[PDB]
């Protein structure tokens, strides 16, 4: 309208509510590990070889966001992983 | 060795690039019929191919490159060498519209550089602001 | 055919006719003339609007030669 | 081609109104960053008044020269680039 | 009737856009670019110059107004509003019945009287004293500019234009655009602006070997025809090889040899070359007790065309024994500042004296030319003809009242054109009034019902307050040429778009 | 050389911009000897000189200067709201506790009550009031005068 050009719907009012609905969106397909259960999930990216894991690490490392409120719980990520070992 | 314009097709433009020796600035005008600013083009070149003979003006009707063109073609020059693009114009607004006069001469030895002639003065320029203008004549007032 | 093509010409004639009909004697309005170019030329003389003037019929062209 | 009216004043004190209420939330200690990226995905923090006027893509032309404007006088003293759009808005507005 | 209805229209709207650009409280206009910017300014030629049209009468007026301000200097903006009134007032108004030829007598008659009228009305004025020249040309220029030096620059431009005077032969001819330059030299005080000989030299003069000291001696300067061509006429010698290059020595030494024969008596020094430049060629050419210098622009080219006097021809040797350089001229290379700097004083054509001015960066030199030829238009405008009108909106009302009863006295059939071209003259006054912030009808009634008593013709409007006032205790005045030539364009514009008929098209 | 390190990142320019503000406003602060107090305690006094105090009696100038005073409230206002608390409220509070002391009552950014902000630490500069209110007037001044905006230029 006056400084955006009709790419992002970012304004007065979507602070209650899109930044919060990404990082809920990014959280819900995680929530279907931690702790011990069968819940594999199949990675398919440049490999060509059909492989299933079950930690996060590699389904965060594979996956690409458009979205600086998703990219900013990566970098937290990726610095515990540096610091301690699990977490 | 050349100072006349003629017409070509299209054997001369495929040509060009083995005939020309020693750095020949060749240059080619689009002519289109029912334009004022190609007549004013093509006059200003007759002139200029006699003030400097040392290089070669050539003509050709917009229809040969890419027949299949809307109105979006506009009628230009186009600088060439031996096989080298030396960043061609497109548009009338890189010329100035229906008052050009002397202009088109002096960006010619502006992007040659070899038969300057004492033209390195600055273009008049457009209008300046009077507000831009103000704060800086105050801001060297003040310091 | 036949009484058409005449009437044409006669239609042409009559045109090319009445343009310097409003510059006879020495009491007369200027005409004003245009290149296609930029340039314009003000002159109220019958021999020059007809000497500088663009044709394009025949009959129009051999009523200029025998003008001329 | 031709205009004579006072529509020129109206779209001026528009603009003025928008420049404005754009930028109005980054006065006092207790308030609110921004964010700027574009190119190549750089992420780039900022609350400043003159660095965020002079990376900015502004759509309107009159409020782009107003930002110029303001930033081309802020050579002078230390920061005073802020807190006064604001006050221009308002004479603006009583103005018109 | 319909060409002539189409060219008014164009007139009219070209007219009514610097309308509001008149007076001390103009307004200011903004023109936007295509590819996103916005300039905004208040200048009625720039506009003028910027703007693109499609109509003949367009062009017409706007290459008219354009000579106009190339010619005077000053007026070139009412014409265009007097042409475009005068046209809406008489065609729009006296055409419904389709008769083109009482208008220019009309017309022919009104300026005639306006003429008289404005002849019969001037007073005179003293040239003697300098004071008076210089607080009306303080009262003439108190626009909009600057208010510091204003004093030391005006008088500098009345000394130059007194100075510069020097073709008076019964025509009074003046001439100061290529007569007198200005020159620029950073570093120093800035209070120390005067006049000197002025001569375009920095660096062009080469001196490779030391030689002797210029002090007083006789320069003539000849022509420029040593440079890399074939001789005279003929093509017998061509620099091609070396045994070439070391035969142009002699024949140099030759050809010098020969001028000392003809007509060589007070010893020359240096002389114009365009192209000619050695290590071993120069030296010999110093050895032959003459100089030479090299590196000449347009501006030394006009400098030695109009103080010196050279000219162009292909005739370098045998000249005139008593052409040029004609008195004791010194040239002494000075070291004041950082270049070479040559003073040549007491030569051929005086009266010849360019400004010398120490500024500091490009604003001082842009505002000090512009000041300079503000100056400079002013007193060439003032001395062109010693009469002064009362200016602000009192003369234009005296007009109008005196055609108006020669109007009515005359009790002619063709009364009506010229009522309405007499009527058509209130235009200034009330443009002022619309800038000014008032009631534009109940002081234009006030401005008639006072210019009607006795000797009461120097009431005039303020342009800063919106009341009426008297001009001898104000001090608004103007020349008398100027509004002259303004009525007489407007009028030949007039006739000119008036005598219009058909349009066509040829080659 | 003043040192500074950083959690690899883009904060660390920001940091270095903040002291570079720092630095520019303490070499500001000891070129001068004059130090006037703010939290906007010097905008409230100029609109009660300015209404109050008339220099003159007309009533075309009063329709400027009756605007011109109206526009320098909008500073504490946006604080006020800014912070967390009304607009009206605290301006009436403030209004009514400079009328009745006299002295310099700042803006609270933590309760919303009227105090003194010539006791609290919160100062300011000297020229930079100067320079804002000469561009503001320059601003304001050069855009009423806008006639009309024709559609032209080729360069
Ligand atoms: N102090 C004053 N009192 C009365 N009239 C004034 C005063 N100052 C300027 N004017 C009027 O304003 C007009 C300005 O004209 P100007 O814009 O200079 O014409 P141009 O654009 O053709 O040079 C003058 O004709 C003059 O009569
Ligand atoms: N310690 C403080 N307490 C209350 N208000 C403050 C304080 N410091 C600054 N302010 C307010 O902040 C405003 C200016 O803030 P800002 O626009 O960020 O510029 P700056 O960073 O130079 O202070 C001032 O009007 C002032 O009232």
């Amino acid at each position: 309208m006056l400084k955006e050009g009709a790419k992002h719907f970012s304004g007065l009012e979507e602070a209650v509510y899109r930044n919060i609905q990404a990082c809920k969106e990014l959280a819900q397909t995680t929530r279907t590990a931690y702790g011990p259960n069968g819940m594999n999930k199949m990675v398919i990216n440049h490999l060509e070889k059909l492989f299933v894991t079950n930690d996060a690490a590699t389904i965060l490392r594979e996956l690409e966001v458009q979205h600086p409120a998703a990219k900013m719980i990566v970098m937290a990520s990726h610095m515990q992983e540096q610091e301690v070992g699990d977490g | 060795k050349f100072g006349e314009v003629l017409e070509i097709s299209g054997k001369d433009y495929v040509q060009e690039v083995t005939k020309a020796g020693e750095g020949l600035w060749v240059i080619l005008h689009l002519y289109k019929q029912g334009i004022p600013l190609c007549a004013l083009i093509n006059q200003h070149l007759s002139g200029l191919a006699r003030k400097f003979p040392d290089v070669k003006f050539i003509k050709a009707i917009s229809t040969t490159c890419i027949p299949n063109y809307p109105d979006r073609n506009l009628p230009t020059i186009f600088v060439y060498l031996e096989g080298d693009i030396k960043a061609q114009f497109i548009g009338p607004l890189v010329f100035g519209g229906m008052n050009l006069t002397r202009d088109e001469l002096e960006w010619k030895l502006s992007e040659s550089g070899a038969i300057m002639t004492d033209l390195e003065e600055n273009p008049k320029k457009p209008i300046e602001d009077v507000l831009l203008s103000s704060v800086r004549r105050s801001v060297l007032m003040k310091r | 055919t036949g009484e058409t093509i005449r009437s044409q010409n006669v239609m042409a004639a009559a045109s090319i006719a009445n343009i310097v009909k409003s510059s006879l004697g020495p009491v007369g309005l200027d005409k004003m003339l245009v290149d296609d170019i930029g340039d314009v030329t003000i002159t109220n003389d019958g021999a020059t609007i007809l000497k500088l003037l663009e044709v394009e019929h025949p009959a129009a062209k051999v009523l200029c030669e025998l003008a001329d | 081609e031709v205009a004579r009216a006072q529509a020129a004043l109206a779209v001026n004190i528009s603009a003025a109104r928008g420049l404005q209420d754009v930028l109005r939330t980054n006065l006092g200690p207790k308030g609110t960053m921004k964010m700027l990226v574009s190119g190549a995905g750089d992420i780039k923090l900022t609350k400043d008044g003159n660095v965020l006027l002079h990376e900015m893509q502004i759509q309107h032309p009159t409020a782009s020269l107003i930002a110029k404007v303001a930033t081309a006088q802020d050579d002078i003293t230390g920061d005073g680039t802020t807190s006064n759009v604001l006050i221009i808005g308002e004479l603006l507005k009583q103005a018109d | 009737r319909k060409v002539q209805s189409g060219n008014i229209n164009a007139a009219k709207t070209i007219a009514d856009i610097i309308r509001t650009c008149l007076g001390p409280k103009s307004m200011m206009k903004m023109l936007l670019d295509p590819m996103g910017g916005i300039v905004m300014t208040n200048d009625g030629n720039a506009i003028l110059r910027e703007i693109q049209v499609q109509h003949p009468a367009a062009k017409s007026m706007i290459e008219i107004s354009r000579t106009q301000d190339e010619e005077v200097g000053d007026g070139t903006t009412s014409v265009i509003i007097l042409a475009g009134e005068m046209l809406s007032v008489a065609e729009h108004f006296l055409e419904q019945q389709m008769h083109p030829t009482v208008v220019i007598s009309a017309y022919r008659k009104a300026l005639d009287d306006m003429i008289s009228t404005l002849k019969k009305i001037s007073i005179p004025v003293d040239i003697s004293d300098s004071d008076m020249m210089l607080n009306i040309i303080n009262s003439s220029i108190t626009t909009k500019a600057i208010s510091r030096w204003s004093s030391l620059a005006c008088n500098i431009a009345l000394d130059a234009v007194k100075m510069v005077q020097f073709e008076e032969n019964g025509r009074k001819e003046i001439d100061i655009k290529k007569y007198a330059r200005v020159e620029k030299i950073p570093g120093g005080i800035i209070e120390d602006s005067c006049v000197l000989r002025g001569v375009m030299i920095n660096k062009d003069v080469t001196h490779p070997r030391m030689r002797r000291y210029i002090k007083n001696p006789r320069i003539v300067l000849l022509d420029s025809s040593l440079e890399y061509k074939k001789g005279e006429s003929q093509t017998d010698i061509e620099i091609t090889r070396e045994e070439d290059f070391t035969r142009i020595l002699q024949m140099e030494e030759e050809y010098i040899q020969q001028l000392c024969e003809d007509i060589i008596q007070l010893k020359p020094d240096v002389v114009i070359t365009e192209k000619g430049i050695s290590d071993l060629a120069q030296h010999y050419l110093m050895r032959a007790n003459i100089t030479a210098i090299r590196r000449v622009r347009k501006t030394d080219n006009n400098r030695i065309a109009r103080a010196c006097g050279a000219r162009i021809v292909s005739r370098p040797e045998e000249l005139r024994e008593d052409d040029v350089g004609t008195g004791a001229g010194l040239l002494e290379i000075k070291k004041i500042g950082d270049e070479y700097f040559t003073f040549i004083t007491d030569c051929k054509d005086p009266k010849a004296c360019t400004i010398l001015l120490r500024g500091a960066s490009k604003e001082i030199l842009s505002e000090v030319e512009r000041n300079l030829q503000d100056a400079m238009q002013v007193c060439r405008n003032v001395l062109l003809d010693p009469q002064l009108v009362p200016g602000g909106g009192a003369s234009e009302m005296a007009v109008a009242h005196a055609l108006t009863e020669k109007s009515k006295a005359m009790t002619g059939v063709e009364q009506w054109p010229y009522r309405a071209v007499a009527q058509a003259l209130e235009v200034i006054p009330r443009t002022l009034i619309q800038n000014c912030g008032a009631s534009t009808i109940r002081l234009l009634t006030s401005l008639r019902a006072k210019h009607t008593q006795e000797n009461c013709e120097t009431w005039g409007v303020n342009g800063e307050t919106g009341t009426l006032v008297d001009m001898k205790e104000l001090g608004i005045w103007e020349p008398l040429a100027v509004k002259l030539q303004t009525y007489k364009t407007a009028v030949e514009t007039a006739v000119l778009l008036l005598r219009i008929d058909d349009i066509v098209s040829g080659h | 050389t003043l040192l500074i390190k950083g959690p690899n990142k883009h904060t660390l320019t920001q940091i270095k911009d903040a002291v570079r503000d720092g630095l520019r406003a303490v070499k500001n602060a000891i070129d001068d000897g004059c130090v006037v107090p703010g939290a906007g305690a010097v905008e409230v006094a100029m609109a009660e000189a300015l209404i109050k105090h008339k220099p003159s009696v007309k009533g075309r100038a009063q329709l400027g200067v009756q605007a011109f005073a109206d526009a320098l409230l909008i500073i504490p206002k946006v604080l006020a709201q800014n912070s967390g608390f009304d607009l009206q409220e605290t301006l009436v509070k403030i209004q009514a506790e400079h009328s009745e002391s006299g002295q310099l009552v700042g803006v609270d950014l933590n309760t919303g009550e009227p105090m003194v902000a010539a006791e609290v630490g919160v100062w300011d500069n000297y020229c930079v009031k100067k320079q804002l209110l000469h561009s503001c007037t320059v601003i304001a001044t050069n855009i009423l005068l806008v006639d009309e905006i024709m559609r032209a230029g080729m360069s």
